[PDB]
RNA sequence: CAGGCCUUGACAUGCUAGGGAACCCGGGUGAAAGCCUGGGGUGCCCCGCGAGGGGAGCCCUAGCACAGGUGCUGCAUGGCCGUCGUCAGCUCGUGCCGUGAGGUGUUGGGUUAAGUCCCGCAACGAGCGCAACCCCCGCCGUUAGUUGCCAGCGGUUCGGCCGGGCACUCUAACGGGACUGCCCGCGAAAGCGGGAGGAAGGAGGGGACGACGUCUGGUCAGCAUGGCCCUUACGGCCUGGGCGACACACGUGCUACAAUGCCCACUACAAAGCGAUGCCACCCGGCAACGGGGAGCUAAUCGCAAAAAGGUGGGCCCAGUUCGGAUUGGGGUCUGCAACCCGACCCCAUGAAGCCGGAAUCGCUAGUAAUCGCGGAUCAGCCAUGCCGCGGUGAAUACGUUCCCGGGCCUUGUAC
């Protein structure tokens, strides 16, 4: 009945996490929803290249977020603590809801 | 305009002045620089050295004047 | 994009509507961004130096 | 400029150790140096020139061993900077190169004091 | 002309980002520009060092740094006691309990960075320009390093008139992005004015 | 720009004096900025019975190094960008030729988008180039099913609404697949024509990517920096004006000149985004923009959001018209301290020019042009009909290189 959300601007680090925590879950007795992919959002920045003129430059710049889902089912005490202690890497951002 | 619910902006420094010097005789060539106000029955029938600019020209109020503004008197801008 | 200019904007104005946004690298206010609070020209010198977390050079 | 193998030579006739320090006199350009700081533990210059003195600290910059004293040889408390910087290494040896002229009175000193 | 950053042309792949975390449109803007502020203390203080990268780390309230470093001797100290100042000036600047970390760089001869602020000293000691170029490309050709070049952007030896210098050596194919090419800029003061000293090497494929 | 003010100061690092030693709230004069002037205050150590002090950060005053300048030089510069041009070219090592400058390679025949590739050839290579490696769209597969989806089941107050399931679409990660790979024929080969299998066939369609260099190209007003120039002023602080003027000319666009149309009702089908001091569902008042009440949403859940051309029904009948909505007069609403100069929007009122446009000139080769609507940046509001994107409907034509414009390569005459 907990849902744990993952957030990130790296792919491949948000699925390692995942990976981490769907597997240590696993391993701690009752099963999981498993790794939920959702739709990624993307924030966009065009900006002239030239400092003063030629406005017909526009450079490109994108910053996506990526998400997940695991929605641990059935919780379990060892579980829980079991959570917010194993150490997570930099770049992923990790929360918590019932 | 005027969101009419606020009801009419005035100065406040403006219409003092011009209250007090209602009530105790009179005085002419009021200096000002408040271009933002409107007339108002209070100040009717004196005159109003309005900063336009460069110098405070004189502007002299009269009755039909009233639901206007300050400013639009007082010329920005000299064409020939 | 004087000195002066840039502290004044760094004082509450007495008003709301007098308070603007300047760039927090070079103190332009012409072309800056809430998300980051940088001009174009800063944005994309961070940007090509790889010091914008997540931020990439996009194509499709 | 001397060949790079023959200062090899006499380092090794120097039996540098990654112990001991070294005295160097005159480093000019900074061949033997170089060539001490590897095998070396802590070298100090005295050298007094402003003109190849900007070479000089550019050639060094690799290393943190060496460092450079803007002192004249000969007007020098030797016991104060051989007790000074050389508080931690076991022994110390001199190698140096001398300009001609004054290379007799610079062994005399050291030799005497 | 006008070739883009070769850094930049490589986020995705064979390069990594400098800054490494997330924070939300809330709390975006705060994080960049502490960020930024602690890389320009850094740099102010540490050049002599010899600095190569700054890597900062956010987890949970808590910042790590790490500092690639040609000699770490300066950085440390006589028993670990300047770190502890330099920890204490950052725990003032920013008060979330930074994490400061040395990593010392294999071989210096091979980040483009410690090459470029090499030549642009050697640059401001009034050294013969095109001599110095040669012999950086020739030492870093020594190391491996498959690929040199360096460029000098002009106003050389005082000169009334700017002119590039450049000179390269090796295989620099800045047009392939399984390139992994290290890139490196300085910037040199002197008394007729500022130089610009750019260095790319290339370290294999793949 | 006009006016009113200030001078180690709007901002940084240091000395010498004093001090009320963090300072907390009022009163005059004023457009403010300022200029004076009032009451309550010491918040940290050591010391001295305490009274007093020895001192800190700590703001004032006078002076010191000073800061400061969108002042000049882009022909002193860095950085960054534009153009030739995404054109295909620019070089080197070794070896050969020539006494030498030098040449070959890089020329010749053919073929490509390409110095792409083949053959010949005294050259064989290599580097920066092209191509490829990277991203998106197109087909399929494996992990993964909530806020996504609903084929086969059971209910349903018939709306995936519930119970239920990851079959399908989707959503993301990792892969497969296209390689002239197979066949026929033509060539000495690169290759060419035609077939088959395939979602796709002969660089599948776009993107990111800009060589050695040219233009004394652009930017000292993003920033950084050399040299001059000012420092009771060329510095700084406020109010108002101005950047928006107007006999005229030029450039880029928007809306039209109508019946393949216009107007009014009902009904459909998208993508890509954005939003917690914001989006704002729904109810009520008002013709309305909006106001009041008021849930729900850090978001595949809720909202912006009505998609519009499209389809159906009705009206208009060639008329400066139910074409067009400029211009002008009133009445309002919203943001904002403040809508005269100089905001947007709503309602009533009036209804300009304009009957497809000379010489001349621009864009576009297929999901393109043409046409229709939606979103975002900035943003209190917005003059945005701009810019950057997203999707809907969806064409016509290329016989040929003579000529116009701009390039590349190979050949010949007079100067460095
Ligand atoms: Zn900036």
């Amino acid at each position: 009945k907990i849902r744990i959300k993952l957030r990130g601007f790296d792919h491949k680090t948000l699925d390692a996490s995942a990976q981490k925590i769907v597997e240590a879950a696993r391993r701690s007795g009752a099963q999981v929803s498993g790794p939920i992919p959702l739709p990624t959002r993307v924030r966009r920045f065009t900006v002239i290249r030239g400092p003063f003129k030629h406005k017909d430059s526009r450079e490109h710049f994108e910053l996506r977020t990526h998400n997940r889902l695991v929605d641990i089912i059935n919780p379990n005490r060892k579980t829980i603590e079991q959570l917010m202690t194993l150490d997570l890497p930099t770049g992923v951002e990790i929360e918590i809801k019932t | 305009p005027r969101s009419l619910k606020k009801g009419v902006f005035v100065d406040d420094h403006l219409l003092e002045k011009v209250l007090e010097l209602n009530a105790k005789g009179e005085k002419r060539l009021i200096k000002t620089w408040s271009r933002r106000s409107t007339i108002v029955p209070e100040m009717v029938g004196h005159t109003i050295a309005v900063y336009n600019g460069k110098q405070h020209v004189p502007v002299y109020i009269t009755e039909n004047m009233v639901g206007h503004k300050l400013g639009e008197f007082a010329p920005t801008r000299t064409y020939r | 994009a004087r000195k002066a200019l840039i502290e004044k904007a760094k004082r509450t104005p007495k008003f709301k509507v007098r308070a603007y946004t300047r760039c927090v690298r070079c103190g332009r206010a012409r072309s800056v961004y809430r998300f980051f609070g940088l001009c174009r020209i800063c944005l994309r010198e961070l940007a090509h130096k790889g010091q914008l977390p997540g931020v990439r050079k996009a194509s499709w | 400029l001397i060949d790079t193998n023959i200062l090899n030579r006499i380092v090794d006739h120097a039996e540098v150790t990654e112990k001991t320090g070294v005295i160097e006199i005159g480093p000019g350009i900074g061949a033997l140096t170089e060539q001490l700081a590897k095998r070396a533990k802590k070298v100090v210059a005295f050298e007094i020139d402003q003109r190849l003195l900007p070479i000089l600290k550019d050639t060094l910059s690799p290393y943190e061993n060496v460092t450079v004293i803007h002192q004249d040889v000969l007007k020098a408390d030797v016991k104060s900077v051989i007790e000074e910087q050389f508080q931690d290494c076991d022994e110390i040896m001199v190698v140096a190169n001398l300009p001609y002229y004054v290379t007799t009175p610079i062994i005399m000193k050291l030799l005497e004091e | 002309g006008n070739k883009i950053h070769p850094i930049g042309f490589r986020l995705g792949i064979t390069r990594d980002w400098e800054s490494r975390w997330y924070a939300g449109k809330k709390q975006y803007r705060h994080l960049l520009l502490e960020d930024q502020r602690i890389r320009g203390l850094l740099e102010k203080e540490l050049y002599s060092a010899g600095l190569a990268r700054v890597d900062i780390e956010r987890a949970a309230d808590n910042v790590a740094v790490t500092v690639h470093v040609a000699k770490p001797g300066v950085v440390i100290g006589r028993g670990g006691e300047r770190i502890r100042v330099l920890r204490e000036e950052l725990a003032k600047l920013t008060g979330k309990n930074v994490a400061l970390n040395v990593q010392e760089v294999q071989n210096p001869n091979l980040s483009a960075p410690l090459v470029a602020q090499r030549v642009a000293e050697q640059i401001e000691r009034r050294f013969a320009v095109r001599r110095a170029i040669k012999q950086a490309v020739q030492r870093v050709m020594e190391s491996g390093a498959k690929g040199a070049k360096v460029i000098v952007s002009g106003r050389i030896g005082g000169a009334e008139q700017a002119r590039t210098e450049w000179a390269a050596q090796g295989r620099v194919p800045l047009h392939t992005l399984r390139a992994n090419i290290d890139y490196g800029f300085a910037l040199a003061r002197t008394t007729y004015g500022v130089l610009g000293v750019k260095a790319y090497i290339f370290l294999g494929e793949v």
